């Protein structure tokens, strides 16, 4: 049961219209961003290897500098380009998006208090009101900008492809099918991963709020029955986020296998067509950056379509009510988890071997393009090519399987954790006195939640951030030291770039993911609706919901701007650090203090190691957060009441 | 700047058998990477050099069995093994061990053998001064050299443009003298 | 199929300048340097530089630095090589040849171009001067004189006598050429023929009989 495409947007006037019609037109110009500057990149490539070709052959660089001064001219202008298409993009669909929402609000409630008696249906009417506008706000909003830029990134990538290299292409054509199916499976695993921990929970979380709801436990005396009642259910709890654990885990793992071997695949491919004379490194460089980029992004915008589906199947009901036309018209943490050091431990190793995969990587690709920026045997250059190759798939090969343990290893620390305190947790609850249980800061709900989220949340004191810190430094500690170790200058100037590159990765993340006053009146009109219908102050209760509606509109209509200037800015640095990086790499390797193997090398093991030191510090949860809930958790543990009923 | 020496100029050879030329390089041609890039092609009058082996002794896409290479150091050696109608021409090698300038050899004519044979030696007086000497089918001086023809595999002239002897002396490998008065 | 097609045959003025051209096909041409070498009469091949048919960076042999200028055109994918204030001893046959830019010198010249003739020569237009030669079997000839330029479509009774001929090639003499022809005939068939000279460049055919002394 879905209303039509094309009446969601109903509450969308003109002003609105321009605005859908503009954003998807800048991000379209987004989209088409990443492939040009692909191509761009191999262009710079094959200039850069023609130029240590030709100097290693008169051994017994002097237009290098003037040449990369126009690249580096191409890479600012596509990142101002990227710039201002990403910003108009991301603010005029919140625009958009945002004063729909509103109308809708406003309009719902107005029918909401316009209904009759015999329609006033529960509960289930503020669950709507505060769920179901937010679902086609996340439907109808930068999730449609983010489709149609992905759509754009997949056609200019692969029309970039098969201008450049139709061979190629169609190589890496034939994996783009299941590259594109695992980053859809990605998305939709980081997309539903709290949901399901919720649904997890939600078979004890409804023992626990029933039993705390308890005079007549405490009375009746069946304190151990509701404990291994509520215990039961956490077994049960345990064991699908154990089983959680293990599945998407093991996806993301083939995921980055799967990149890898596509690496492995195209550039033995690639490098056998160089051998042969038929293709360049640059042209290669081109069409697999382009057709690879092009294929994960066809995947990753999959979650659009379900965001969209969900705001249809969300507004139904939504708009059936507001067309109703009723008859009448009025250390301390850390040893809660000390019994899961062998686990600990080889997580930990895991993470060490999953960060340093990035400045392998990087040794590696800089390594097997470096072999084709200098003249050698032709059976030298291919036996070297297919070592890299085969070491790709070795890469890919430990990325999965260090992945997965990580994973499965903090995962299964971390449920056993949660499960031990929600038991201490509600055993010593239960074991309080009612004296307790009256102070209104042991309200039902705040006990709740205090099983249902901060015992989940302990564990973000422990195991994640250790997993993340980890991870962090065996990643760019490893990459900046080898940087300064092949390129000191280079490493010194791209480590004033480096928390721009990390910030514009964590922004990234965030704007994939998505990341009161009005709904008080609301709740209350809702329940008290019969005396309000009696003393007619329906449109008195409008006004007073319009009216709690303006700052938190006005805070939504700042916000927009803001994140789209943030997201643009840090979408461009991303641009700018090619053009800066290689601009002084063409400097250090004209006047012979590097050459391009480990200007590459740095380059991909500083950019890019911060890029995913970003992302995986957008996983991060909140420390401070997770410190003040296990000060909770262990002060209910550590409570012992003055009436004794044990 | 190596100098490469081939042995033989000029090499007679006969259908269905074995031809062997070699080349000498004034310097070792052998790499610090272990190869030998000394390459063999063959060249055709008014066709371009086709390339016969390279780095020695591998044979390249499309030539026949035929044509194998060896030797190392300062000495090569090129050998075909049946000498077809198809291989009368010029090889010569090329070294590319020691650049930027690139070496080639001197090249080796293929001549298909027959019997020896003697010159049916001719003189002509005028008819300006000039005597001509027609020195036919043989196994201000000016001379000029026919190729060897098509049918018997036989060279065939010399003028010269006072004194009344005149003499013309064909002293070949096999001497004949023509004179006459004027 | 990968062909490198040169130009025709040039016959230059001394002291001037001309252009030869080798134009690439079946192959991707920005991936390899055009090579061009000399080769003389009677001499080993020489060679004269290279270019780089992906950015036009040339290297020339320290002989021929300045008399020559290499070009590459990427659009109709060939290279020409200039000369400048020509002489005699640059009259040869002048060759390209391509090699991959990933192995420079570790791999050889795997395609040749067929080869472009220039002839360099100061002198001008000339009338070829026939001259009978009989004797004192029978062997006769007519020789060719101070002839320019190439060729003379020398022939014995227009054709009907093609066998026991042989023309020699024609040779300088002093910016002109001199060419020769013999012919052996049965002692019965003499003196009981006429040769036909035909410089077409002259627009001349001259008819000699030969006649005993
Ligand atoms: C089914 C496929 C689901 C895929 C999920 C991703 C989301 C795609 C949504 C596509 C529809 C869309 O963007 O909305 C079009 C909408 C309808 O038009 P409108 O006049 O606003 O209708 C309401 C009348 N009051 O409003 C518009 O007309 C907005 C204009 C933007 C969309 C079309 C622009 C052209 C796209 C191709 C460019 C080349
Ligand atoms: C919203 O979903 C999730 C949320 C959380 C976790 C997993 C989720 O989904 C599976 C793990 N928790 C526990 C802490 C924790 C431990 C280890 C990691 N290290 C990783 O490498 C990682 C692990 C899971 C997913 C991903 C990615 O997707 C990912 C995407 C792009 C790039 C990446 O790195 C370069 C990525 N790296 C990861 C992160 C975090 C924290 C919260
Ligand atoms: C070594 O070479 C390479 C290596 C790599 C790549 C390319 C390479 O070479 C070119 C590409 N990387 C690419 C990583 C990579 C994958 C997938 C994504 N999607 C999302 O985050 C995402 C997409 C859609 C919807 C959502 C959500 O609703 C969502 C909700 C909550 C939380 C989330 O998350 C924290 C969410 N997230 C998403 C991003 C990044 C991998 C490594
Ligand atoms: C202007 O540049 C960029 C702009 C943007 C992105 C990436 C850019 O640069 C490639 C990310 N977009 C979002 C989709 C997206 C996500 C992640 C990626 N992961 C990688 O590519 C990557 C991952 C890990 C290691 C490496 C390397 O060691 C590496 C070395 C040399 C060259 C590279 O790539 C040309 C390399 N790549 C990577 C790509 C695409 C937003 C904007
Ligand atoms: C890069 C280029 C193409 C972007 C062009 C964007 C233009 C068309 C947009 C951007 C912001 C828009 C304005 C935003 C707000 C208002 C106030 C409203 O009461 C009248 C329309 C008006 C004045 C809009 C007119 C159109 C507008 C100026
Ligand atoms: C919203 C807009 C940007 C979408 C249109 C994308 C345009 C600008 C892209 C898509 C395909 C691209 C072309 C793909 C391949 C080549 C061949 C290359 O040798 C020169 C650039 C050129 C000719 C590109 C120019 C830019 C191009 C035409
Ligand atoms: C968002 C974009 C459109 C902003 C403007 C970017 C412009 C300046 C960029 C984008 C793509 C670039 C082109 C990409 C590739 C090539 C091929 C190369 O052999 C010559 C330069 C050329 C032709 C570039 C010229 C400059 C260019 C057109
Ligand atoms: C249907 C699935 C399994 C494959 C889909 C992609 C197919 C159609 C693609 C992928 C790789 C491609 C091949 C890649 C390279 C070559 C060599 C070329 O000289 C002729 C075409 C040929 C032989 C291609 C034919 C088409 C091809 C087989
Ligand atoms: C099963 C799915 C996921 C992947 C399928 C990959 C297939 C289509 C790939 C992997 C290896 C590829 C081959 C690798 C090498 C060559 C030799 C080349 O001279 C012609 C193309 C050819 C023959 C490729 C054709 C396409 C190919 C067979
Ligand atoms: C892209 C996904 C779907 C599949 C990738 C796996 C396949 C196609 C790739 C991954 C690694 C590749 C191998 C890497 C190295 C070598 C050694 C070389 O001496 C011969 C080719 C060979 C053996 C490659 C064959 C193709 C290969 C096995
Ligand atoms: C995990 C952290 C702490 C350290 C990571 C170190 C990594 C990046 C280093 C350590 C030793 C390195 C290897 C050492 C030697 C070789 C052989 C060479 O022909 C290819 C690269 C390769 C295979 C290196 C790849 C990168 C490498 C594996
Ligand atoms: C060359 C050597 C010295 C480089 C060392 C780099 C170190 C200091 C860097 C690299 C990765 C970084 C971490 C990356 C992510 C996070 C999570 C964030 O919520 C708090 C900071 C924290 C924990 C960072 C602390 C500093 C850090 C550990
Ligand atoms: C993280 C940052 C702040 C660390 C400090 C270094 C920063 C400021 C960068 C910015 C500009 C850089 C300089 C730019 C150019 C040169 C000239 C070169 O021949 C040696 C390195 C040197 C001298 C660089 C040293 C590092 C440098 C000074
Ligand atoms: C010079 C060396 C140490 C590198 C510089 C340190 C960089 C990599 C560190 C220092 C502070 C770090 C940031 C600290 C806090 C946060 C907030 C978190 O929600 C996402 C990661 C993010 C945004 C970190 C990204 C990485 C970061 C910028
Ligand atoms: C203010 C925001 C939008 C951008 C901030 C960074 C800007 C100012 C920086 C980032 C990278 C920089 C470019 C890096 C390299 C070069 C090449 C040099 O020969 C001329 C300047 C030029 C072209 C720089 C211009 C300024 C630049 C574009
Ligand atoms: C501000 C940083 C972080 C990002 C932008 C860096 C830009 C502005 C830097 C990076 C490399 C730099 C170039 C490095 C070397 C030279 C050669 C010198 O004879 C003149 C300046 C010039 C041409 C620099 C100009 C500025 C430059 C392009």
């Amino acid at each position: 049961p879905t209303v039509s495409v094309f009446s969601m947007f109903r509450y969308s006037n003109w002003l609105d219209k321009l605005y859908m019609v503009v954003g998807t037109l800048a991000a379209i110009i987004h989209g088409a961003g990443l492939p040009l500057m692909m191509l761009v990149f191999g262009e710079m490539t094959d200039i850069f290897a023609n130029a240590g070709n030709l100097e290693d052959l008169m051994s017994n660089f002097m237009n290098l500098e003037e040449d990369m001064t126009r690249y580096a001219y191409y890479y600012s202008g596509i990142g101002a380009g990227v710039l201002v298409a990403a910003y108009i993009q991301v603010s005029f669909w919140c625009l958009a998006a945002g004063r729909q929402i509103h109308k809708i609000r406003k309009q719902f409630f107005h029918a909401i208090m316009r209904q009759e008696i015999g329609w006033f249906h529960d509960g289930e009417l503020n669950t709507r009101l505060t769920d179901d506008v937010s679902k086609i706000n996340e439907g109808i909003g930068d999730k449609i900008g983010m489709f149609f830029q992905s759509m754009a990134t997949f056609f200019t990538g692969f029309i970039v492809g098969f201008t450049r290299g139709w061979k190629l292409t169609l190589v890496i054509l034939a994996i783009s099918p299941v590259l594109g199916l695992s980053a859809a499976v990605w998305a939709k695993i980081l997309s539903s991963f709290t949901d399901k921990e919720l649904l997890a929970y939600a078979k004890a979380g409804a023992v626990a709020e029933e039993v705390l709801a308890i005079r007549t436990v405490i009375a009746f005396g069946g304190q151990k029955k509701e404990l291994e009642r509520y215990n039961k259910n956490l077994e049960e709890a345990k064991r699908i986020g154990i089983k959680k654990a293990i599945t998407a885990n093991i996806s993301i793992g083939a995921a980055f296998l799967l990149i890898y071997a596509s690496y492995a695949l195209a550039f033995w491919y690639g490098t056998t067509l160089v051998l042969s004379g038929e293709y360049s490194i640059g042209q290669v460089l081109t069409v697999f950056f382009s057709v690879l980029i092009g294929a994960f992004s066809v995947g990753q915008a999959s979650p659009s379509i379900e965001a969209f589906a969900n705001a249809r199947g969300a507004a139904y009901e939504i708009f059936k009510i507001i067309d109703n036309k009723p008859s009448i018209d009025s250390w301390r943490i850390m040893k809660l988890n000390l019994t899961e050091w062998p686990y600990f431990v080889v997580g930990v190793f895991c993470a060490i071997i999953n960060g340093g995969l990035q400045p392998a990587f990087a040794i590696i690709f800089s390594k097997i393009i470096g072999v084709f920026t200098r003249i050698d045997d032709p059976e030298t250059k291919r036996q070297n090519s297919n070592l890299f190759s085969l070491l790709f798939l070795a890469l890919g090969i430990i990325s999965f399987i260090t992945f997965f343990l990580q994973g499965f290893t903090f995962g299964k620390a971390g449920e056993i954790l949660t499960k031990r305190l929600r038991y201490m947790v509600f055993r010593s609850m239960l074991r309080q006195d009612v004296s307790w249980f009256d102070d209104p800061k042991n309200t039902t709900g705040a006990l709740t939640t205090r099983l249902a989220n901060d015992a989940a949340q302990v564990k973000g004191a422990i195991g994640s951030r250790l997993a993340v810190i980890t991870q962090n430094i065996a990643n760019l500690g490893t990459g900046i030291i080898i940087s300064f170790i092949y390129g000191w200058q280079l490493t010194l100037l791209l480590l004033a770039i480096v928390p721009i590159i990390a910030i514009a990765g964590v922004v990234e993340m965030k704007m994939l993911s998505g990341q009161e006053g009005s709904g008080k009146i609301a709740t209350e009109a809702i329940e008290n609706f019969r005396t309000v219908v009696s003393l007619t102050q329906e449109q008195k209760f409008e006004h007073m919901y319009a009216q709690s509606l303006q700052v938190p509109y006005r805070n939504s209509l700042r916000k927009a701007h803001i994140f789209g200037i943030t997201f643009s800015f840090t979408q461009a640095m991303m641009y700018f650090s090619y053009a800066g990086c290689f601009r002084f790499g063409a400097y250090l390797v004209a006047h012979k203090l590097m050459s391009f193997e480990d200007v590459l090398l740095v380059f991909s093991a500083v950019v890019f190691g911060a890029m995913a030191v970003g992302q995986v510090s957008s996983f991060a949860p909140d420390y401070a957060k997770a410190k003040i809930s296990a000060a909770h958790i262990i002060m209910i543990i550590e409570k012992t009441p003055l009436i004794d009923s044990y | 700047q190596v100098v490469m020496t081939q042995s033989p100029l000029s090499l007679p050879v006969s259908l269905g058998d074995q031809a062997s030329i070699s080349c000498r390089s004034s310097q070792s041609l052998l790499h610090s990477n272990g190869n030998t890039y000394l390459h063999w092609y063959l060249q055709k009058p008014g066709q371009s050099p086709k390339l016969l082996i390279y780095k020695v002794s591998n044979r390249f896409s499309g030539v026949p069995d035929r044509f194998s290479g060896s030797g190392s150091g300062t000495d090569f050696t090129l050998k075909i093994s049946r000498v077809e109608a198809e291989d009368l021409g010029v090889y010569f090698c090329s070294q590319s061990t020691h650049i930027p300038p690139w070496t080639f050899g001197g090249g080796t004519k293929l001549d298909i053998k027959r019997a020896d044979a003697a010159p049916t030696v001719s003189i002509f007086p005028p008819s300006g001064l000039s005597v001509v000497c027609f020195l036919n089918n043989f196994y201000g001086v000016l001379n000029s050299w026919t190729d060897q023809d098509s049918k018997d595999s036989t060279y065939s002239s010399s003028t010269l443009t006072r004194h009344n002897s005149y003499t013309c002396e064909a002293t070949h490998k096999t001497p004949i003298v023509k004179s006459f008065n004027r | 199929e990968v062909q490198l097609q040169e130009s025709g045959p040039e016959l230059v003025k001394t002291g001037a300048s001309v252009k030869i051209s080798c134009k690439a096909s079946g192959y991707s041409f920005s991936n390899y340097y055009i090579h061009w070498v000399k080769q003389s009469h009677g001499k080993s091949l020489e060679w004269i530089g290279f270019i780089s048919c992906y950015n036009g960076a040339t290297f020339y042999n320290q002989k021929f630095k300045g008399k020559a200028t290499f070009t590459v055109d990427n659009s109709s994918s060939t290279a020409y090589m200039k000369f400048n204030s020509l002489t005699f001893e640059d009259s040869a046959v002048y060759y390209c040849a391509r090699l991959p830019i990933q192995f420079g010198n570790f791999y050889p010249m795997d395609y040749w171009g067929q080869g472009t003739t220039v002839t360099v020569s100061s002198a001008k237009t000339t009338a070829p001067s026939v001259y009978p030669l009989a004797p004192v079997s029978v062997t006769l000839g007519c020789l060719v004189k101070g002839y320019f330029p190439e060729p003379v479509t020398l022939t014995w009774n227009s054709g009907s006598l093609s066998s026991g001929v042989h023309t020699f090639p024609a040779v300088l003499q002093s910016d002109l050429y001199t060419l020769s022809s013999s012919v052996t005939v049965t002692s019965s068939t003499w003196p009981s023929i006429t040769c036909n000279v035909a410089h077409p460049a002259s627009s001349t055919k001259v008819d000699k009989k030969i006649e005993p002394r």
